[PDB]
C-alpha cells in the first residue's frame, strides 16, 4: 500500500548542540507528506487471501529511509550491493538478538533471503532457529561481531508499539546509518510522533552500491498442520520504505537541544516562505520567495558526424623528433581525437596543463590544434612551462603565458640514447636576445662575445651557438633525453573540428533541453533565428556574454538560443495564526 | 555580466565545461565576489536614490 | 485630461527582455 | 570509479561493441594488468609504496593522538585552553542544560564554541569570552591639561 | 657585479625555485645584501628545502 | 595607496620590477581589488554626504 509521511525524514546532518537555533541544512532529506511505500508482512488469516510476503528488492538512489513497526523483533536486517552477485559485494546486518553481529561478505541466496525463527521444543517458548542463510564463499575485507548476550524474542499478537526508523546514505564510499527508536501506537499506519535521528554506525565500505534488500524470520509453532515456512500465521511486522530527495531543511531546536519541528524548503509556498523569511511566524504580506524556473526536459549533445581518428599514432611515438632549435608544427584539422587511447596509452613521466582540465578533454570539443614535439634534457623537463625563465631554454624554447593546452613528457632512454652518440639533437646556449614563445630561432650564427667581430672563426669567446646534446646511452636520472610533446589547444571560439564524438541528438524547437553545442552547455528553448548568421564560426553573443544565436556544425540552420519561462513567485499569505492557504 | 573579473573566462557555462571543481572553484570565486560587489553596488545607489 | 495626456507623451519611460532573463524584474505599480 | 570506491570486480571488456564472454580476443583484453615490473629497474618504472591517511576533521570525540599536560579545570577564569584543537580564551563554567551523549563539542549562531565537554571525564562544561568592554577617553585638549578620565 | 648569464649559461640544477624576484628580471635589478648557504642533502631532501 | 592589501609591496612599479606577468598579476589583482574598494567606499560615503 501507499501512505503519507507525517513526522518523518529528520536527522541531525552534522551532530552539534545547536541550542535554540533555527538552522538551515542542506542533506539527503526525505519530503513531507509524500509517498512512502507500505509493506505490511501481514499474516493471512483467510483461505482466499494472498500470503502477505514483503522482500522485494528495491533500487536503492543516493539515499534511503527505512522505518520498521514492531511488537515481537521479527524484522531483523538489510542487505545491499550492486548485482547482489559473485562480482559485486553485497553488506548484511543480522539481529538475531539484543547482539548485533553484521557483516560485509558475499553470500548468494538469491532464491531464500529469508531467516528462520522456529519454535523449539526443548522449553517449548519462541526462540529463534535459524540465523545463517548463507550459501556461498565469503572473499571478503570487512566484518563486525558486537556480542552483547540477551536472549528475548517475546513474541505478541497486540498492538505494535515499537518503531524504529533507519537512515542509510552512502557518499565518497563511505556508508551511514542514523538511527533512533519511537514507542508508537498505531497499527495501521505512521502515528505523528516527531523526532530526529542520531548517528550510530559509520563504515568504510568502497562498494558501488544501486539496490536494496531486506531480511524476514518466518517460521512458527509446530502445531501447525503443515510447512511452518510455507505456511505461516503469526507474522505481523510491517517496514516502509522512502527514497530520499535532496532538499533543504529548516531544522528548529529548542532549549534542551533536539530537533522539535521542521520545515521543507519546497512542500508548499508557505513552507518556502517560512523557509525564506527563517521563522515559522509569517505575518500577513505579499512576499517574495524564489523564481519559476523550470528544468529542462532533455540534454541536446551536437558533435561533427564524422568519426576520421586525427593522427595522434604518430606524434607521440615516432622515429626522429627535430631538436628544439628547430621544432616542427603538427597541425591536426578536421579530426576525431578519442582521447581513450591517449588515456590508455598512460607512460608520461609528467603531464601538465593551466587551460582546459584532463577530466573534460573528453567531452570538449575543439577548433585548432598544433603539436610540437622535441626532447630535452633531464633537468630541462621541469623548463617547459609559461613564465618560468628557462637559463638555457628561453633562447630555445618559450611557453606563453596565456598558453592553454597540455604538455606531455616521457623518458626516451629506451629510443634517443643508444651506443651511436646521438649528437644529432642540438640547443642553442646563448643568444643576444631571449626569445618570444611560438618563435624559433633557426637561423644559425657567430656569437660576438667579448664584444670583437669572429667573423667565420671560433675562437676565445666566439663559441658555436648551436652546441649538441651532452648525451650519453643510459647515463644518469638527470641526465637522460626526455622526449616531450606540446599541444596548443585554441580556444578562440570558432568552428570546432578536433574532437571525440558523443550522439548527435535530433533538433528540437520551443523546449528548453541541457543542450551541449561544443561545450556550449546552454539550458533553453530553440528557435529559428530571422537575422542571417555569419558564414563564419558557429558561435554568437550579446551583451551580457550569454549566447542568444549560434548555428549547428552538422546543419547550417541558425538556431536562437533563450532561457526558457523564468517568472518569479510571490507567495500572498495571510497570518499563519489565522490560516496556512496561500495564493 | 560581461566582466572577466580576473577568470579566464565571462560566463557560468564555460568555466565548468573547461576546468574541474577543485581548481574551477577558485575561478568561479573570483566571479562570484566580483558580481556581488557590483550588485551590492547598485542596490546601494538604488537606495540612496 | 488634455494636460496630462500631454505629459504622458514626452517621457516614454530588447533591453527590458535582457534584464528579465538576468533576474533584473521590474515590479509594477499598486497605483 | 568515485574516490573512496574500489572495483575490486574483474569482469571481461567489450571493446569494439561484442560479447567476449569468457575469451580473450582483439578488444577483449582482460582489465587486470599485472605491473611491467623489473628487478632494479630505470627511475621511471620502479614501484613506489605509498600510503594515504583520511584524518576526518569532523567534530567527533577525539581519539587518536599525541599525549598532552591535562591540566585540572578552573572555574571563573579565562585561559587559553586547548580542547583537541579548540584553541578558545574564555571563562568556563558548569552547563545545566543537558549536552548530547555525542561529541565534545557545540557551537552557536556566531560558529563560536559555547558550550563543550572534557575528553578525559563526561562534565558539561560552558565557555564564555571573560570580562571585555571598551575603553572611552573622556579628555579636555591637549592645551588645556593632560589628565583623562 | 653580479652577471647572471654566467649563471644562466652554467645550466645544469634539477631544481631551481624562489618566491620573491623573477628569474627574468634578476638580470635587470640591484640588490643591496647577498647572502649564499652552501651545503650538501640526500636525494629525497631537495624538495624539502 | 600605502596599504598592501596582501601584495608582497603597496607600489605598482615595485611589483612589476619583481615578478613576471604570469606571477604578478595575482598581486595586481590584490592591489587593484583592495583599491577599488577603498575609492567605492569614499563614492559611497560622498554620496550620502
Ligand atoms: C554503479 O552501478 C550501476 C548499476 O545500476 C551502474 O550502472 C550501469 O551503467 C552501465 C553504463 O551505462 C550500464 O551499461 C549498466 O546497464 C548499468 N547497470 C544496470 C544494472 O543497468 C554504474 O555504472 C555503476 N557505477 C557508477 C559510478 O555509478
Ligand atoms: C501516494 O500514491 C497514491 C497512488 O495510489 C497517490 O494517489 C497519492 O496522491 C500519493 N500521495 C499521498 C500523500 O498519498
Ligand atoms: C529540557 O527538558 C526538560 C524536560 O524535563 C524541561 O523541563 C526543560 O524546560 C527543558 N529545557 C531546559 C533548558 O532544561
Ligand atoms: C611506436 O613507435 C615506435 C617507433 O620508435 C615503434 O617501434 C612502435 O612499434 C610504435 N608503437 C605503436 C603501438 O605504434
Ligand atoms: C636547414 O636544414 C637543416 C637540416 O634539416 C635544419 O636542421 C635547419 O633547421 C634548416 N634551417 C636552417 C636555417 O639551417
Ligand atoms: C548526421 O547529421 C545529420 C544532420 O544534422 C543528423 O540529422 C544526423 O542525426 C547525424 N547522424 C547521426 C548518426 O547522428
Ligand atoms: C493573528 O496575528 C495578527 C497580528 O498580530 C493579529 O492582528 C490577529 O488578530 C491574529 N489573529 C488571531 C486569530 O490570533
Ligand atoms: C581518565 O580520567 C578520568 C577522570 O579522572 C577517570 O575517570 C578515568 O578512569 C581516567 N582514565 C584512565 C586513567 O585510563
Ligand atoms: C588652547 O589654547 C587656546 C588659546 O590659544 C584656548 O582658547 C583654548 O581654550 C585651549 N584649549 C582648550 C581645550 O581649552
Amino acid at each position: 500500500a501507499y501512505t503519507n509521511s507525517f513526522t518523518r525524514g529528520v536527522y541531525y546532518p552534522d551532530k552539534v548542540f545547536r541550542s535554540s537555533v533555527l538552522h538551515s541544512t542542506q542533506d539527503l532529506f526525505l519530503p513531507f507528506f509524500s509517498n512512502v511505500t507500505w509493506f505490511h508482512a501481514i499474516h493471512v488469516s483467510g483461505t482466499n487471501g494472498t500470503k502477505r510476503f514483503d522482500n522485494p528488492v528495491l533500487p536503492f538512489n543516493d539515499g534511503v529511509y527505512f522505518a520498521s513497526t514492531e511488537k515481537s523483533n521479527i524484522i531483523r536486517g538489510w542487505i545491499f550491493g550492486t548485482t547482489l552477485d559473485s562480482k559485486t559485494q553485497s553488506l548484511l546486518i543480522v539481529n538475531n538478538a539484543t547482539n548485533v553481529v553484521i557483516k560485509v561478505c558475499e553470500f548468494q541466496f538469491c532464491n531464500d533471503p529469508f531467516l528462520g525463527v522456529y519454535y523449539h521444543k526443548n522449553n517449548k517458548s519462541w526462540m529463534e532457529s535459524e540465523f545463517r542463510v548463507y550459501s556461498s564463499a565469503n572473499n571478503c575485507t570487512f566484518e563486525y561481531v558486537s556480542q552483547p548476550f540477551l536472549m528475548d524474542l517475546e513474541g505478541k499478537q497486540g498492538n505494535f508499539k515499537n518503531l524504529r526508523e533507519f537512515v542509510f546514505k552512502n557518499i565518497d564510499g563511505y556508508f551511514k546509518i542514523y538511527s533512533k527508536h519511537t514507542p508508537i501506537n498505531l497499527v495501521r499506519d505512521l502515528p505523528q510522533g516527531f523526532s530526529a535521528l542520531e548517528p550510530l554506525v559509520d563504515l568504510p565500505i568502497g562498494i558501488n552500491i544501486t539496490r536494496f534488500q531486506t531480511l524476514l524470520a518466518l517460521h512458527r509453532s509446530y502445531l501447525t498442520p503443515g510447512d511452518s515456512s510455507s505456511g505461516w500465521t503469526a507474522g505481523a511486522a510491517a517496514y516502509y520504505v522512502g527514497y530520499l530527495q535532496p532538499r533543504t531543511f529548516l531544522l528548529k531546536y529548542n532549549e534542551n537541544g533536539t530537533i522539535t519541528d521542521a520545515v521543507d524548503c519546497a512542500l508548499d509556498p508557505l513552507s518556502e516562505t517560512k523557509c525564506t523569511l527563517k521563522s515559522f511566524t509569517v505575518e500577513k504580506g505579499i512576499y517574495q520567495t524564489s523564481n519559476f524556473r523550470v528544468q529542462p526536459t532533455e540534454s541536446i549533445v551536437r558533435f561533427p558526424n564524422i568519426t576520421n581518428l586525427c593522427p595522434f599514432g604518430e606524434v607521440f611515438n615516432a622515429t626522429r623528433f627535430a631538436s628544439v632549435y628547430a621544432w616542427n608544427r603538427k597541425r591536426i584539422s578536421n579530426c576525431v581525437a578519442d582521447y581513450s587511447v591517449l588515456y590508455n596509452s598512460a607512460s608520461f613521466s609528467t603531464f601538465k596543463c593551466y587551460g582546459v582540465s584532463p577530466t573534460k578533454l573528453n567531452d570538449l570539443c575543439f577548433t585548432n590544434v598544433y603539436a610540437d614535439s622535441f626532447v630535452i634534457r633531464g633537468d630541462e623537463v621541469r623548463q617547459i612551462a609559461p613564465g618560468q625563465t628557462g637559463k638555457i631554454a628561453d633562447y630555445n624554447y618559450k611557453l606563453p603565458d596565456d598558453f592553454t593546452g597540455c604538455v606531455i613528457a616521457w623518458n626516451s632512454n629506451n629510443l634517443d640514447s643508444k651506443v651511436g652518440g646521438n649528437y644529432n639533437y642540438l640547443y642553442r646556449l646563448f643568444r643576444k636576445s631571449n626569445l618570444k614563445p611560438f618563435e624559433r630561432d633557426i637561423s644559425t650564427e657567430i656569437y660576438q662575445a667579448g664584444s670583437t667581430p669572429c667573423n667565420g672563426v671560433e675562437g676565445f669567446n666566439c663559441y658555436f651557438p648551436l652546441q649538441s646534446y651532452g648525451f650519453q646511452p643510459t647515463n644518469g636520472v638527470g641526465y637522460q633525453p626526455y622526449r616531450v610533446v606540446v599541444l596548443s589547444f585554441e580556444l578562440l571560439h570558432a568552428p570546432a573540428t578536433v574532437c571525440g564524438p558523443k550522439k548527435s541528438t535530433n533538433l528540437v524547437k520551443n523546449k528548453c533541453v541541457n543542450f551541449n553545442f561544443n561545450g556550449l552547455t546552454g539550458t533553453g528553448v530553440l528557435t529559428e533565428s530571422n537575422k542571417k548568421f555569419l558564414p563564419f564560426q558557429q558561435f554568437g553573443r550579446d551583451i551580457a556574454d550569454t549566447t542568444d544565436a549560434v548555428r549547428d556544425p552538422q546543419t547550417l540552420e541558425i538556431l536562437d538560443i533563450t532561457p526558457c519561462s523564468f517568472g518569479g513567485v510571490s507567495v500572498i499569505t495571510p497570518g499563519t495564526n489565522t490560516s496556512n492557504q496561500v495564493a | 555580466l560581461s566582466s572577466n573579473f580576473g577568470a579566464i573566462s565571462s560566463v557560468l557555462n564555460d568555466i565548468l565545461s573547461r576546468l574541474d571543481p577543485p581548481e574551477a572553484e577558485v575561478q568561479i570565486d573570483r566571479l562570484i565576489t566580483g558580481r556581488l560587489q557590483s550588485l551590492q553596488t547598485y542596490v546601494t545607489q538604488q537606495l540612496i536614490r | 485630461s488634455f494636460i496630462e495626456d500631454l505629459l504622458f507623451n514626452k517621457v516614454t519611460l530588447d533591453l527590458i527582455c535582457a534584464q528579465k532573463f538576468n533576474g533584473l524584474t521590474v515590479l509594477p505599480p499598486l497605483l
